[PDB]
RNA sequence: GAAGACGGUCGAACUUGACUAUCUAGAGGAAGUA
RNA sequence: UUAAAGUUGCUGCAGUUAAAAAGCUCGUAGUUGGAUCUCUCUCGGCCGAAGCGUUUACUUUGAAAAAAUUAGAGUGUUCAAAGCAGGCCGCCUGGAUACCGCAGCUAGGAAUAAUGGAAUAGGACCGCGGUUCUAUUUUGUUG
RNA sequence: ACGGGGAAUCAGGGUUCGAUUCCGGAGAGGGAGCCUGAGAAACGGCUACCACAUCCAAGGAAGGCAGCAGGCGCGCAAAUU
RNA sequence: AAACUGCGAAUGGCUCAUUAAAUCAGUUAUGGUUCCUUUGGUCGCUCGUACUUGGAUAACUGUGGUAAUUCU
């Protein structure tokens, strides 16, 4: 190419948004924002695609454009806004309230939040330095910088915004003991445990995860997010509790649910 | 004489060396400070390079480099460039039809700083990688072990 | 017998693509010289002038004349014996025709009887031989 | 502040050679081909 | 063009007479090589942080590996090739999973196969000694 | 010979194909040089030379389908201006 | 409407000629770089006519040239 590239083909469009063959050749491609385009949620797929609301994208940009989407407490007008990992997506009109968390497959749940819950949300930060007359600095995992945050913030903890200030409330510190989310990789959408970390210098570290059940398993640091303190997690948690079952119980379970309903 | 060799005025950029001083200093004990620093992948800095005279700018305890990326090793060949040395890379590669292998093998310049005095050819160099310093050189020497049979 | 160690995959297999040349099957398909003296030139069929009619001598252990016919190819030049199939074909083609030829069988080699001939006859001024034998189509005027 | 000019650089192309390759006009002939 | 072709042979061919073994010995690379040897230190809370143990190959694990395609779960496109949908009387449920050689990461194993270590002792483990430089704690403060 | 993902065949091992809708590269007749711009050595931008080629009142002016159609050619071989 | 200004025209589409450690694939790195846009931060931090500054130029009007152009 001579410059960047603004189209995205349906068929290497991430497998996560669940879109199908035959509707079309290309994706929504999302826009440069927050999230990255290989981790997010395009506000268009979340509205047509999973809410159901629209049928053609003609009636995501009708909906978008009266201004009824609030993406983090703000409006957007942009279709393909990336959306993603712990975004609170609030409709007014409706007065639902929503917010981005994993499935135990690793696709983004349809997670309906109480409108309590819809004013705060979970950051990882990502980056501090101290810039430009000794101010300490955050970095956050959706591009947010905080000036002056608690000196006892570190890189991989868990912070805790209030979306109309933007200020940080209280946070989580990394430790073995605390509750995560896995944000990457084949372990993504489990939750369970840190138990340990290893640390290889000049490469990337590992962590151990105990999941509710007994299972166990490693991902990379990066793909951390450390939801709760012990065993709390500080958000309200989707439908499975982060407990990914085997394909035999979860035959299992979807066969026993027919022997009873009907 | 015994650094100034070149056209140029060889010196340790980070040292400043003309710090003015009264005569119970300028005269008592004459040293040049000298930099150098610990490169951090458990590798120990060489009792040479913290107390040398010698100025490389390539090296990787007393020079502008950093050490990222690959750590490998190979055993010393050619000896003849000047601040830079031939190794051998030996292995097995596998084709998959016959269910066997081949001797391969790949030549590397690599840059030897002057701190590893004392080298032979036939012994195992540690090597890491640096940004390429010159058309063919990537990597650095960082530990040196001696052959089998040097006593 | 063979090595068979552990470490010996590049004498086995630099042996075995050096006797691969030996095999005449290899040797016709990985050389270029065979390639480049078939007047088709890799293709299946090809497209000629009708030069002459051409009688050509059964070989021994039976006797008659195969009816055949000189022809000069249109994309190259080169010039080719080809066979006529079944009888009064011949009658079906003027000279200076259209005519389109294929292989005869055995890839580049002459089937049965008929001595050094490699191609057929498939078309005439655009109309298949079969169409002209068995009466479904007449040659154009 | 335009035209223009000295110089430098990048550099397609042009000419004359040498080597090499191909397409075409080309007397003569030979052998085999039948 | 693939199988048939064990007529290219790694699995898996052949070399007296059918095609075929070098005139003879030496000899570099390559290939292949006889037995043999049964885990701890300071701190942080009896365990972890600090070392690894000579070094690899091997093996098992883990995570990382685009989708589509292939294998494969569910689902009466009227069946099927397909598709990713659909199912009850606003609800309910999907959109799984496996494989992805080699090279590179991680963790266990230690048989097999290489390699190392004390034979002019410049050997280990110990206390004792001497030479050179130095941490900064030490003198209400300051020099 | 554009490279991969892949394809056909297949007891097991293999052998052959991959120009071709996904990813990566390259090139817009052949070479070369640039302007603008975050990004181009861009060709549905410009300036030359080389090869072709269009309009002319003979002074001059304009060009680039390996985009969609379509035509000629080439061929064994491929669709609607 | 026009025109000035701003942005886009470097994506997409086509083809496979070149190209054999090159392209490309897996893996790593930028602590050796640049980055329109999006998103967040920053934007009285500087001790020294403003209750608003200056000259133009299109569109438009009018006169034209050339056999001829998205020429002027």
């Amino acid at each position: 190419a001579r410059g960047p590239k603004k189209h995205l083909k349906r068929v290497a469009a991430p497998k996560h948004w669940m879109l199908d063959k035959l509707t079309g050749v290309f994706a929504p491609r999302p826009s440069t924002g927050p999230h990255k385009l290989r981790e997010c949620l395009p506000l268009i797929i979340f509205l047509r695609n999973r809410l159901k609301y629209a049928l053609t994208g003609d009636e995501v940009k009708k909906i978008c454009m009266q201004r009824f989407i609030k993406i983090d407490g703000k409006v957007r007008t942009d279709i393909t806004y990336p959306a993603g990992f712990m975004d609170v997506i609030s409709i007014d009109k409706t007065g639902e309230n929503f917010r981005l968390i994993y499935d135990t497959k690793g696709r983004f749940a349809v997670h309906r939040i109480t409108p309590e819950e819809a004013k705060y949300k979970l950051c990882k930060v990502r980056k501090i330095f101290v810039g430009t007359k000794g101010i300490p600095h955050l970095v956050t995992h959706d591009a947010r910088t905080i000036r002056y945050p608690d000196p006892l913030i570190k890189v991989n903890d868990t912070i805790q915004i209030d979306l109309e200030t933007g200020k940080i409330t209280d946070f989580i510190k990394f430790d073995t003991g605390n509750l995560c989310m896995v944000t990457g990789g084949a372990n993504l959408g489990r939750i369970g445990v840190i138990t340990n970390r290893e640390r290889h210098p000049g490469s990337f570290d590992v962590v151990h995860v105990k999941d509710a059940n007994g299972n166990s398993f490693a991902t990379r640091l990066s793909n951390i997010f450390v939801i709760g303190k012990g065993n709390k997690p500080w958000i309200s948690l989707p439908r499975g509790k982060g407990i990914r079952l085997t394909i035999a119980e979860e035959r299992d379970k979807r066969l026993a649910a027919k022997q009873s309903s009907g | 004489a015994d650094i100034q060799t070149e056209r140029a005025y060889q010196k340790q950029p980070t040292i400043f060396q003309n710090k003015k001083r009264v005569l119970l200093g300028e005269t008592g004990k004459e040293k040049l400070p000298r930099y150098y620093k610990n490169i951090g992948l458990g590798f120990k800095t060489p009792k040479e390079a913290i107390e040398g005279t010698y100025i490389d700018k390539k090296c990787p305890f007393t020079g502008n480099v950093s050490i990222r990326g690959r750590i490998l090793s190979g055993v010393v060949t050619k000896m003849k460039m000047q601040r830079t040395i031939v190794i051998r890379r030996d292995y097995l590669h596998y084709i998959r039809k016959y269910n066997r292998f081949e001797k391969r093998h790949k030549n590397m310049s690599v840059h030897l700083s002057p701190c590893f005095r004392d080298v032979q050819i036939g012994d195992i160099v540690t090597v890491g990688e640096c940004r390429p310093l010159s058309k063919t050189v990537r990597f650095n020497v960082l530990k040196v072990t001696k052959a089998a049979g040097t006593k | 017998g063979k090595c068979r160690g552990l470490r010996t995959a590049r004498k086995l297999r630099s042996h075995r693509r050096d006797q691969k040349w030996h095999d005449k099957q290899y040797k016709k398909a990985h050389l270029g010289t065979a390639l480049k003296a078939n007047p088709f030139g890799g293709a299946s069929h090809a497209k000629g002038i009708v030069l002459e009619k051409v009688g050509v001598e059964a070989k021994q252990p039976n006797s008659a004349i195969r009816k055949c016919v000189r022809v000069q190819l249109i994309k190259n030049g080169k010039k080719i014996t080809a066979f006529v199939p079944n009888d009064g074909c011949l009658n079906f083609i003027e000279e200076n025709d259209e005519v389109l030829v294929a292989g005869f069988g055995r890839k580049g080699h002459a089937v049965g009887d008929i001595p050094g001939v490699r191609f057929k006859v498939v078309k005439v001024a655009n109309v298949s031989l079969l169409a002209l034998y068995k009466g479904k189509k007449e040659r154009p005027r």
